[PDB]
């Protein structure tokens, strides 16, 4: 009853989300319901993606390009 | 069969270090002196932290151990305490202590950096090296993570700990010129000329000097940050005259025992 | 894992240096010419903006929470 | 783990510089030592001395 | 497990005397000085300051254990000139020429702002 | 009144799990949790 409210994504599930939904779209043999695990799949990593990069917008990418520049 | 009458020559004075000179003094009385400023100097820093949440990926000891190494200035701070040792009661008083505190919490999205300005300082001139160039960084922090505590600060001296240490390098040199060949250079031509070398470019090093005494001694004391270079050197000063008053006193009470 | 506090062999603060010198290395400045620039003229003390390795970022990696 | 980029290695507890290839039984990493021996399908011709052949051809 | 603490480098233990006379008795007027909870700092400069007086035929100090805050200052003067009075002028002298040191670094900083 | 409270494994949620209870989240349902920081005076010596 919980997690039937609650959206999915919150948190730290987000890896374990992701493999759960691309093991069903590869368990599944229709052709819709693979669209719709691969487009739940894409969103869900760049929502990833995004977090990500607001999390690491200061010093976590600052390293990187000096890290890379200096390479 | 008495003391001698040592002269005394600033060279630089700046607010990060000074260079004297000191001369016509016995080498011992030298080392003394900059064995005092490495290691009998009275200043304030952090020896009690008391942590109450910690949620960072570090250790819960590495905090108080950053922590402990962040200088506090005590210009004139550290002639009024007295040591934690010596108190005369209960708890760390203000009056022989100085209370800090840090309370931070990463609740935006970026990491926090959490450096010496959170160190909120109960006394106005007992802060970290931040008034007049970063901050010291203590731990970094991130969305979810916090760091709750408050430590209390304390008088002491390097010979206890290194965090009690104000100097951060004495460059003590004496008799530029290998004069009183005290060292033995198999190949003078390969040495480098000295800072204070007075000598020319053509002569690798001075000639011999038998009925010649170790006189000219230079310093470079290096502050930190905490205590001024000068302060430094008269603190130094004071503890071994109290020092050696102390023995003398101690002496003349043994004489008159027996 | 986090840049230390002072050198270990000399003493001096280093702690309060780590970014500074991110910084320098990144606009156009080199290593060689940083470190002096920052005003590090002892060796001893060179070895901390050079040999140290900053893990605390792959620590903090591992975000406990969102 | 096939192929996974670090952002899931990082958000499943574990890190993108481990090697691996490493059973996990019992929660303990074990690690199947290669052994080596004398290769298959080739004739050795050997010539022990402390027997009553001179010569031994082992295949 | 067994490190010792920081304060019993310089801290006195309750029983323990900051300073101890003992006569030898292989030669006249030859006294063993021994110093508890102190280093060279403050027997290098005695030596030297003893070293410097004529009327002092020996004198030199020693450490018998560098773990062991322990040192051990012995002085030999001639007959009619105690080692008690010697390393008294020598404290004596030394406290007077730090003190002068001192008076002299200040002058010269206060002039040196500025001047 | 203590129930014991503890920190689940992912969601780093608080649980309050009791003696004789089984050990999941209250909610998703995991088999990790952790425990909280005790209430002591938790002093170290800057050394
Ligand atoms: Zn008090
Ligand atoms: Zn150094
Ligand atoms: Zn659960």
């Amino acid at each position: 009853e919980k997690e039937r409210f609650r959206k999915a994504p919150p948190n730290y599930a987000m890896k374990k989300t992701q493999l759960l939904k691309e093991k069903a779209m590869a368990e599944d043999l229709g052709d819709q319901d693979k669209a719709k695990q691969i487009q739940d799949q894409l969103n869900e990593l760049e929502e990833r993606a995004e977090a990500l990069d607001r999390q690491r917008t200061k010093n976590i990418s600052a390293i990187s390009y000096i890290n890379q520049r200096n390479r | 069969p008495y003391a001698n009458q040592p002269t005394v020559r600033i060279t630089e004075l700046t607010d990060e270090n000074v260079k004297f000179i000191i001369e016509n003094t016995d080498l011992a009385v030298a080392n003394s002196i900059r064995r005092v400023f490495i290691a009998e100097v009275p200043i304030i820093a952090i020896d009690w932290v008391q942590i109450d949440a910690n949620s960072s990926v570090l250790h819960d000891e590495f905090i108080a151990h950053r922590l402990g190494l962040i200088p506090l200035t005590s210009d004139d701070i550290v002639d009024k305490l007295q040591y934690s040792r010596d108190c005369t009661c209960e708890e760390f008083c203000p009056e022989c202590s100085v209370e800090f505190t840090l309370d931070v919490r990463c609740n935006e999205d970026q990491t926090r950096h959490v450096t010496s300005r959170d160190l909120i300082s109960n006394s106005p001139r007992v802060i970290p090296v931040t008034s007049r160039q970063d901050d010291i960084l203590i731990v970094k922090l991130r969305k979810g993570q916090e760091l709750r505590l408050r430590a209390y600060a304390k008088k002491g001296f390097g010979k206890e700990h290194a965090k009690w240490n104000p100097t951060a390098g004495v460059a003590f040199e004496y008799d530029p010129d290998n004069a009183l060949r005290h060292t033995v250079y198999p190949k003078p031509e390969e040495w480098p000329k000295s800072e204070y070398s007075e000598l020319d470019e053509d002569e690798s090093q001075a000639p011999y000097d038998p009925n010649g005494k170790p006189e000219r001694f230079y310093y470079n004391v290096e502050s930190c940050g905490s205590l001024r270079p000068e302060t430094i050197v008269l603190s130094a000063l004071s503890g071994l005259k109290k020092k050696l008053s102390d023995l003398q006193t101690q002496l003349s009470h043994e004489i008159q025992s027996d | 894992m986090i840049i230390p506090v002072r050198c270990f062999t000399c003493g001096k603060i280093v702690g309060n240096k780590w970014e500074a010198y991110l910084g320098l290395l990144q606009a156009e400045y080199t290593e060689g010419d940083a470190l002096d620039a920052l005003g590090l003229k002892r060796y001893c003390c060179r070895r901390m903006l050079l040999a140290h390795v900053d893990l605390i970022e792959k620590l903090l990696n591992y975000a406990p929470l969102e | 783990l096939n192929g996974l980029t670090d952002r899931d290695l990082c958000e499943l507890n574990e890190c993108p510089l481990d090697p691996g290839g490493y059973f996990i039984i019992n929660g303990s990493e074990k690690v199947l030592i290669a052994q080596e021996k004398m290769a298959t399908n080739t004739v050795y011709v050997f010539a022990k001395k402390d027997s009553k052949y001179a010569y031994t051809g082992e295949c | 497990m067994n490190a010792p603490p920081a304060f019993e480098s310089f801290l006195l233990f309750e029983g323990e005397k900051k300073i101890t006379i003992n006569k030898d008795t292989k030669v006249p007027n030859a006294c063993l000085f021994t110093i508890n909870k102190e280093d060279h700092t403050l027997g290098n400069i005695i030596k030297s300051q003893l070293l410097k007086d004529p009327q002092v035929l020996f004198a030199g100090y020693k450490v018998p254990h560098p773990l062991e805050h322990k040192i051990i200052i012995r002085v030999q003067t001639t007959p009619d000139y105690s080692p008690q009075e010697a390393f008294t002028n020598a404290i004596t002298d030394l406290i007077s020429e730090l003190s002068l040191l001192e008076e002299r670094f200040r002058v010269a900083i206060k002039d040196k702002q500025e001047g | 009144q203590q129930p014991m409270i503890y920190i689940c494994g992912e969601c780093h949620t608080e649980n309050e799990i009791k003696s004789r209870d089984p050990i999941r989240c209250r909610e998703c349902g995991y088999r990790i949790m952790y425990k909280k920081r005790t209430k002591r005076l938790v002093v170290f010596d800057a050394r």
